[PDB]
């Protein structure tokens, strides 16, 4: 098989500027017609692969004009001319000269944005939810930047540890921000036992820790 | 325009066969073009898988060669992906595409001797100017969810989370939706969740405490 190569997962760039993405295959995909048989595809957060270039430096339709692909035979370049928040995801380089096609291992587009502070809510367990014996304490942390959060849980001042998980969004297609949520499990025993619950957050853009808090 | 659509079971036992249809709209698959199935491991790693072309030509991944047929109902411009004696190894999203350019939305099949288990759905109440609203989407097997609001007219501000596997071997996630909170008192906010594998909608109304 032909091996496709991505050596770099992730590239940094800020908005408004350029970056080059790098693809190497194993053997060259010059045919011998000329054509260089090299696909590149962008994957955005939630949607299936879209075909960018095609036969190495070919723009396909629809594509702005700011895609273009260069390379020899067998090392290729994706360069993104004024990369802006639209633009994240991951690019991933496909060689369509021989059976079976292979794909690089794909590089994610990182925007290096501005700072931009959490705006932060916090949620109770549903009364539905507290009839089947467990409580769940939501705290939402929206629209952020950079990634790195310190989230912290308080019941009754007396600090949280073991009890939460936290996912986080994709860079964001729009704005390039983060978001997360960090989820308190709990008995419903346990959640009545208590009467403050305050989710604290620390972070980049915010010069004191936000926390946020209600009374059972 | 040509859509490609997958279905097919989310969960298939260790060591039987996976089963996928692919059903194309506005194109005839006798056509021209070959049909391809792509699939996407976890973490992300692509891997072609073979095709059945317009003339109903195969062509095989010699990774799976000997476990995989790919083939086609031309009365119902379907194409079909069997993969028998599936491993842990072949859980992953499964695509099915027209060529490079026509993708399908990609179907999720996990490998597992577990059960289905359809999601609790507990509203996240807004406790201004702005407000956020969301669904607590709880307890489901195995993934994914898909969740969207209003039927499909809300769509600005909202972020659903990905899901996380609890140490119970069930997914949860919450969807939440940034509002105004002049509209908390007369503005109708519903989440619509739907867990496919279970073939389970559920519509949670969300409302101020
Ligand atoms: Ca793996």
């Amino acid at each position: 098989d032909i091996v496709m190569t991505q050596a770099a997962p992730s590239v940094p760039v800020t908005p408004g500027e350029s970056v080059s993405i790098s693809c190497r295959s194993s053997k060259s995909l010059l045919h011998s017609n000329g054509n260089t048989y090299l696909y590149w595809f962008l994957q955005r957060p939630g949607q299936s692969p879209q075909l960018l270039i095609h036969r190495m430096s070919n723009l396909a339709s629809g594509v702005p004009d700011r895609f273009s692909g260069s390379g020899s035979g067998t090392a290729f370049t994706l360069r993104i001319s004024r990369v802006e928040a639209e633009d994240v995801g991951v690019y991933y380089c496909m060689q369509h000269l021989e059976y079976p096609y292979t794909f690089g291992g794909g590089t994610r587009l990182e925007v290096k944005r501005t700072v931009a502070a959490p705006s932060v809510f916090i949620f109770p367990p549903s009364d539905e939810q507290l009839k089947s014996g467990t409580a769940s304490v939501v705290c939402l942390l929206n629209n952020f930047y950079p990634r790195e959060a310190k989230v912290q849980w308080k019941v009754d001042n007396a600090l949280q540890s073991g009890n939460s998980q936290e996912s986080v969004t994709e860079q964001d297609s729009k704005d390039s921000t983060y978001s997360l949520s960090s989820t308190l499990t709990l008995s419903k025993a346990d959640y009545e036992k208590h009467k403050v619950y305050a989710c604290e957050v620390t972070h980049q853009g915010l010069s004191s820790p936000v926390t946020k808090s209600f009374n059972r | 325009d040509v859509q490609l659509q997958e279905s097919g079971p989310g969960l298939v036992k260790p060591s039987q066969s996976l089963s996928l249809t692919c059903s194309v709209t506005d194109y005839s698959i006798t056509s021209g073009y070959y049909w391809n199935w792509i699939r996407q491991f976890p973490g992300n790693k692509l891997e072609w898988m073979g095709y059945i072309s317009y003339d109903g030509s195969n062509n095989y991944n010699p990774s799976l060669k000997n476990r995989i047929s790919i083939t086609r109902d031309p009365s119902k411009d379907q194409f079909f992906l069997n993969l028998n004696s599936v491993t842990t190894e072949d859980t992953a999203t499964y695509y099915c595409t027209r060529g490079s350019l026509v993708w399908g939305q990609g179907t999720l099949v996990t490998v597992s001797a577990a059960s289905t288990k359809g999601p609790s759905v507990f509203p996240l109440a807004p406790s201004g100017g702005t407000a956020a609203l969301g669904c607590l989407v709880k307890d489901y097997f195995p993934e994914p969810v898909t969740v969207s609001w209003n039927s499909g007219a809300l769509t600005s501000g909202v972020h659903t989370f990905p899901a996380v596997l609890q140490s119970s071997g069930l997914y949860s996630l919450s969807s939440v939706v940034t509002v105004p909170s002049s509209s908390l008192g007369t503005q109708t906010y519903i989440c619509n969740v739907n867990h496919k594998p279970s073939n389970t909608k559920v519509d949670k109304k969300v409302e101020p405490k």
